């Protein structure tokens, strides 16, 4: 009589990752096959993990896409947490390329597409999972990709640059390895271009025996290119391994390939199932509606589910609304439209960021301290350049809180930028308000 | 269940209308007039909401009728500047001519299309209640286009087929226009005394040739030629002969379904009417088409 | 067909089927044994072994249980894990449970483990800028078919931004992106100095 937990008895260890190990599950009644992820309550409790954990929960329940690793449910002990998730046959990729070698165009077009099917799931439900790898992308018997282990990856936050840094020296973008700022969805593409290189050549683009010539080898951008593989494939692999994250392909970039374009099937990328796609809710700003114009709110619970009665309906008129682009979107470079105004006579003033500096860091430090301390401003330095101003209006007489980073352009260049955080008078001009303030008084 | 176009609205709310990105223009009393007008140009928009800083919200809406209106007060020659225009700010003037009037994006799509009739305005802003500030300036327009768009699901009824002769739709009588040796100053005193948002050009025999909009107006203020009101329309309207593929008209024989399908394939807001040989006949805007709708 | 998984899901309810505890313990010990309060001292629950650890699971009830490990004939406790001193001498390792839900149980080993509105200097290299901000999308032009107020779908970086053109005149310029609703707004300010 083994070690069982909800009907399930655990045997041979799959494997450990970052945090916990995982363990095979099979069902004593019927004999079915999960993977219990272990994850040890004080060894969790020990780091500031606790955070990172929860998040992990939540977007691994709040997905439902055929090629992530589906997690059925999350049995909690005194001593640890159990991860009981969807199991499959057929094992890592890492050692299929091992021991098949390099798979052919076609095969490895079709594992390929189903990859970064999850990788565009995964930034539609604003996830990037920083660690992809053959060793963390799993294959069932029928073979088919699955990814796994969420416990490198972090939420998409608007007006936010996410430095943390993965381990894997390889598989990593050309910004992480510098350990500069990026967004999110530029080193997932990255990181799947290396995979594509990966199971179509067998080996990695970039490799060395020691750390420093790899590093110059990944911000050089400069990798071989072999005979066997046609022109087609060729030039998807250099537009997705690309140093610039601006000049680097991107999901619908990759879509419109036309490599990618044939053995795509159907089910992979769709438009109009998209609002069910998410398991975990209804817009939750969207059952409001549905709320303040007939019932009060957790009305009809039951009737969801018995389906006798109206979101839906709500729902499916917001998917007809997202169909149609040209009346919602403007699209950039046809008959001129007849409220195109005519340009004015005196040239075409060009935007910027915030304000810009020559002087040293320091100077500038000392400088936005002196013009904070002239008006009724109150703060919380948080770093030696990342400042959180709080400036009460005296008209409506409500707090208005915007946020202060210092960068650099080039080497004898500065600059500092100015965010806005959401909490009678507009939230969009207060911050304008607080902002012109601020400026009109230095220099 | 007779009357379907009014079952599209009141159900569904003004967040709808709304598109995805957006650019919208806010001006400070505190600043000249003449720099506001020349600042609409440069961004391409049509109006902008007006906010106050002492006040410490939106008091009024700057559209190109202020500009059209500033002229016919202020205009002395072609010899003589314009002080007015270059010292007036945008709360000095404000104070001379003549509530804030706006919408909810929460509030229906009937309220909002209403308020556009009772107030007898082109563009009203939607401002949220829980945030405080402007999203998105509603037109005749883009209303009429949002309707196209989920009206073609539903079966049109017996009204929606029907002629211009035999419906009521549209202003026949007392039809205000420019002729092509009339000048800008004179058409100008038109949008201000019969207050019309298009003026159509008509040849002497009674042939129409052009049309002069609103829009038309800021053509004065995009060539900085604002200081000769003295010359005709037809030298005003010089700029668009390159590129135009000639004014809107349509018939009196003409179901009211393919008039309002000749509207958003023109992006036009009033729609010129003549019969058998090209006459003058009563002008159709947007303004009766949208009121029609509600009752 | 979308709909009706997306359904199936809906019906669920979250609760958990089963509260067990986990009990465990790292030994190079061939027998391993371990009783406590749940049986009331009188036999002794044998440990499956791990190649490293020994562990098995027992479900107890929700209170205070002290229970003590057996190895090789010799009644040892775990020095790593909380004990609690008994009444007949040695002080055996307790084991407390009140909740196992994952949600709540992260809050409480949440709340296990700089200052609010106060202004004031610090004493004592700056972070390279990313060039998605450099990127503007009012700089950007849009088709002369479409219409001018309408924008493109700006990257959720750019929005809460603050950019600002040079100012000709006396006259200030700037702009933010915000989003509402899931809705993106460009609002412009102009306001003289
Ligand atoms: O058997 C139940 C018991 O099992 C485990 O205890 C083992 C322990 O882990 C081993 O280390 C070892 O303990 C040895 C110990 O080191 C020695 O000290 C000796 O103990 C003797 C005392 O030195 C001596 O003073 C006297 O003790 C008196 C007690 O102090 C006094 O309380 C009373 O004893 C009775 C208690 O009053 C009463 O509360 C009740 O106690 C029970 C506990 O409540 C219950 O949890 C359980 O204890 C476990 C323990 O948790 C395990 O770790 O059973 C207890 C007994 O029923 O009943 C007590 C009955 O004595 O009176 C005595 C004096 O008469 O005598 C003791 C020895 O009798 O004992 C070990 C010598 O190697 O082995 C023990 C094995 O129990
Ligand atoms: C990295 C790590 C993660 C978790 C951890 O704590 C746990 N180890 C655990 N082992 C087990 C466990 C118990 C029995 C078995 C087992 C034994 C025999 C036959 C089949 C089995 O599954 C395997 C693992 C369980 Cl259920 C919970 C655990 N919790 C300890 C460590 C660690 O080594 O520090
Ligand atoms: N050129 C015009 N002359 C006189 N009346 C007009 C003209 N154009 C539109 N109208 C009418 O004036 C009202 C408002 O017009 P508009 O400002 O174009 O929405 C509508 O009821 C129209 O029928
Ligand atoms: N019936 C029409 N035929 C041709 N052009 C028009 C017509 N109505 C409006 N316009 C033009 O469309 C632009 C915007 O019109 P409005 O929406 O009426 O301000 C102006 O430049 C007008 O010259």
């Amino acid at each position: 009589g083994r070690v069982k937990i909800g009907h399930y008895v655990l045997g041979d260890t799959l494997g450990v990752g970052t945090f916990g190990k995982v363990k095979i599950g099979e069902h004593q009644l019927t004999g079915h096959k999960v993977a219990v992820k272990i994850l040890n309550r004080q060894k969790i409790r020990s780091l500031d993990v606790v955070g990172k954990i929860k998040r992990e929960i939540q977007n691994l329940k709040l997905f439902r896409h055929p090629h992530i690793i589906k997690l059925y449910q999350v049995i909690s002990t005194p001593t640890d947490f159990f991860m009981v998730m969807e199991y499959v046959s057929g094992g890592e990729l890492f050692d299929y390329i091992c021991k098949h070698g390099r798979v052919e165009e076609m095969e490895a077009r079709r594992l390929f597409q189903q990859i970064l099917s999850a990788v565009d799931y995964c930034h539609r439900h604003m996830v990037v999972h920083r660690d992809l790898k053959p060793e963390n992308v799993l294959l069932d018997a029928h073979m088919n990709a699955k990814i796994a282990d969420f416990g490198l990856s972090n939420m998409m936050s608007d007006g936010e640059f996410l430095r943390t840094s993965c381990g894997s020296p390889n598989y990593a973008a050309p910004e992480v390895i510098s350990g500069r700022l990026y967004a999110g969805p530029e080193v997932d593409i990255w990181s799947c271009g290396v995979i594509l290189y990966a199971l179509l050549c067998g080996t990695l683009p970039f490799d060395d025996e020691h750390v420093p010539t790899l590093f110059k080898k990944i911000r050089g951008g400069v990798f071989y290119i072999p005979e066997y593989l046609n022109r087609s494939v060729a030039t998807l692999l250099m537009h997705m391994l690309q140093v610039d994250p601006l000049k680097r392909a991107t999901i619908k970039d990759i879509r419109e390939h036309e490599w990618f374009k044939q053995g795509l099937p159907s089910y992979l990328f769709p438009e109009d199932p998209s609002y069910d796609a998410n398991v975990i809710d209804d817009e939750a700003v969207k059952e409001v509606c549905e709320k303040f114009e007939c019932t009060e709110s957790e009305v009809m619970n039951s009737l969801y589910s018995g389906d006798p009665q109206a979101y839906h309906l709500i729902i499916d008129n917001r998917r007809i609304m997202n169909q149609a682009s040209e009346f919602y979107l403007a699209s950039s470079p046809l008959k001129p439209h007849p409220e195109r105004m005519p340009p004015l006579i005196a040239k075409k003033a060009k935007w910027h960021l915030g304000i810009r500096s020559q002087s040293k860091p320091y100077d500038i430090m000392a400088e936005v301290y002196r013009a904070m301390k002239q008006l009724d401003f109150e703060w919380k330095v948080v770093n030696a350049y990342h400042l959180r101003v709080r400036r009460k209006n005296p008209v409506t007489g409500n707090y208005v809180k915007m946020s202060l980073q210092l960068y650099l352009v080039d080497n004898r260049s500065y600059l500092l930028d100015f965010k806005s955080i959401d909490d009678l008078g507009s939230h969009t001009m207060d911050f304008f308000e607080m902002c012109a303030s601020l400026i009109t008084t230095l220099a | 269940n007779n009357s379907v176009y009014t079952s599209f609205m009141k159900s569904h709310r003004c967040y709808d209308l709304i598109p995805t990105s957006s650019k919208l223009v806010v001006f400070d009393t505190s600043l000249q007039v003449k720099k506001a007008f020349f600042a609409l140009v440069t961004n391409g928009v049509r109006a902008a909401p007006l906010w106050d800083s002492k006040k410490q919200s939106f008091v009024g809406m700057l559209t190109i009728t202020d500009f059209i209106n500033i002229l016919h007060r202020y205009y002395k020659s072609a010899l003589v500047q314009i002080y007015e225009l270059e010292e007036h700010k945008i709360e000095t003037w404000r104070e001379v001519y003549l509530p804030l009037v706006c919408i909810s994006p929460n509030a229906s799509l009937f309220d909002a299309v209403s308020s556009l009739i009772r107030n007898k305005i082109h563009r009203l802003p939607v401002i949220d209640p829980e945030s405080g500030n402007t999203l998105y300036i509603l037109t005749h327009k883009r209303i009429l286009k949002f309707l196209k768009l989920f009206i073609t699901e539903f079966p049109k009824p017996e009204f929606m087929s029907k002629s211009l002769e035999e419906l009521q739709i549209g202003t026949y009588a007392n039809i205000a226009m420019v002729r092509t040796t009339t000048p800008v100053y004179v058409a100008l005193g038109i949008f201000v005394q019969h207050r019309v948002s298009a003026l159509p050009v008509v040849d002497e025999k009674g042939r129409v040739v052009d049309i002069y909009s609103k829009f038309d107006v800021i053509n004065l203020a995009a060539e900085k030629t604002y200081n000769n009101l003295d010359v005709s329309v037809t030298k005003a309207l010089q700029h668009r002969s390159h590129y135009f593929e000639g004014v809107l008209k349509c018939y009196l024989h003409e179901t009211l379904e393919t008039i309002i399908n000749r509207l958003v394939e023109a992006e036009v807001h009033r729609l010129v009417v003549v019969d058998e040989n090209d006459v003058v006949k009563g002008i159709v805007s947007l303004s009766d088409i949208l009121q029609a709708l509600v009752l | 067909f979308v709909s009706w998984q997306q359904d199936l899901e809906d019906s669920v309810k979250p609760t958990q089927q089963a509260r067990p505890t986990v009990i465990r313990w790292s030994e190079g010990g061939k027998e391993v044994f371990i009783s406590g309060s749940f049986n009331n001292w009188s036999t002794k629950i044998p440990l499956i072994k791990s190649h490293n650890d020994f562990v098995a699971i027992l479900d107890l009830p929700e209170g205070e249980h002290q229970y003590k490990f057996f190895v090789d004939g010799q009644w040892v406790h775990d020095p790593s894990e909380p004990v609690v001193t008994s009444q007949l001498g040695t002080i055996n390792n307790l084991i407390h449970v009140k909740k196992s839900d994952f949600e709540v149980f992260d809050a409480l080993k949440l709340d296990s483990m700089g200052q609010e509105m106060y202004a004031f200097r610090s004493e004592e290299s700056p972070p390279i800028l990313p060039p998605h901000l450099l990127q503007v999308i009012l700089n950007k032009d849009t088709n002369i078919s479409c219409d001018p107020a309408l924008l493109p779908e700006p990257n959720h970086v750019m929005l809460n931004h603050l950019y600002a053109l040079s100012i000709k005149d006396s006259v200030m310029v700037l702009s933010a992106t915000h989003r509402y609703k899931k809705k993106y707004v460009t609002t412009l300010l102009y306001k003289p100095i």
